[PDB]
């Protein structure tokens, strides 16, 4: 997060950071005690699919405070139109090797319903942005989890108002722009995966997943998010799944 | 009803035969009688900040 504040410890508790041989590969946000979600990108470059970590509660990357809970993750579940090397289709389903404790510091986001996502929490302007990510664009990652708030486009808007850049890829259904076109704030590639949080009435939502864009805070040019409402009943479907062996499972989409 | 300031529900909506409405919940919060309202049922309800909520 280039921009941001640091999170105070526990008010970004459902927050997850991924790690692969104990090194920092991206974020994810809890919905429940056993599912992560995640970017689907995040797993292209993986070999080794058993050292996959996640860290539950996790706040400072330099200390051990105790309220950290790691878990191997068991199974990644990624939508059959997802294409490795591309854009379109960005979210994995995560399932944790055995379930996290709820604590005071580990706590899932609502995975909302569609209807009430795609008319209600669509048109909510702003939404937390989180991670260990780097602070700025070619700079070093966070040791401390960061937040920022950011402005949800509608689409034409994100195209009207962005730099006409070549072989930049095209801003589909599946989703959204956030952020700042004047070179200040966003989020960026190690905050990939990461939750696009919205609040509604008390209770705070999994709208967007912190995917991709033309550089970590480029003027005029926003960061793209998976737009999460798309993905809701293949999601929930899959959660009513019995695990199957192999870690990665590519499943239909819808 | 849904679509306008979602049907006055705090969470889920639906729509049904004619002008009836539903509010739901998320699982961990149960309706309250004014049929809007969602309270937590469980210690920890998703997207709610416990060191926020105890204060
Ligand atoms: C084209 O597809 C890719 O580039 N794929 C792919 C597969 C794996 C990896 S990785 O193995 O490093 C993983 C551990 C993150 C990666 C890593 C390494 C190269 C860039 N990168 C990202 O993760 C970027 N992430 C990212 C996230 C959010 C923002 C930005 C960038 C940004 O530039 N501006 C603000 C918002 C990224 C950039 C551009 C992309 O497409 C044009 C893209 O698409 C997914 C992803 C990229
Ligand atoms: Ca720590």
């Amino acid at each position: 997060i280039v921009g941001g504040k640091v999170c105070p410890k526990g008010e970004c508790p459902w927050q997850v950071l991924l790690l692969v041989n104990g090194a920092q590969l991206c974020g994810g946000t809890l919905i429940n005690t056993i599912w992560v979600v995640s970017a689907a990108h995040c797993f292209d470059k993986i070999k080794n699919w058993r050292n996959l970590i996640a860290v539950l509660g996790e706040h400072d990357l330099s200390e051990h405070d105790g309220d950290e809970q790691s878990r191997r993750v068991a199974q990644v579940i990624i939508p059959s139109t997802y294409v490795p090397g591309t854009t379109n289709h960005d979210i994995a389903l995560l399932r944790l090797h055995q379930p996290v404790v709820l604590t005071d510091h580990v706590v899932p986001l609502c995975l909302p319903e569609r209807t009430f996502s795609e008319r209600t929490l669509a048109f909510v302007r702003f939404s937390l942005v989180s991670g260990w990510g780097q602070l700025l664009d070619r700079g070093a990652t966070a040791l401390e989890l960061m937040v920022l708030n950011v402005p949800r486009l509608m689409t034409q808007d994100c195209l009207q108002q962005s730099r006409k850049v070549g072989d930049s890829p095209n801003i589909t259904e599946y989703m959204f722009c956030a952020g700042y076109s004047d070179g200040s704030k966003d989020s960026c590639k190690g905050d990939s995966g990461g939750p696009h949080a919205t609040h509604y009435r008390g209770t705070w939502y999994l709208t967007g997943i912190v995917s991709w864009g033309q550089g970590c805070a480029t003027v005029g040019h926003f960061g793209v998010y998976t737009r999460v409402s798309q993905y809701i009943e293949w999601l929930q479907k899959l959660m009513r799944s019995e695990p199957r062996p192999g870690v990665l499972l590519r499943a239909p989409f819808p | 009803i849904c679509v306008n300031e979602n049907g006055g529900c705090e969470q889920y909506c639906s729509d049904h035969t004619g002008t009836k409405r539903s509010c739901r919940c998320h699982e961990g919060y149960s309706l309250l009688a004014d049929g809007v309202s969602c309270t937590p049922t469980v210690e920890y309800p998703c997207g709610k900040i416990p060191i926020l909520e105890k204060r």
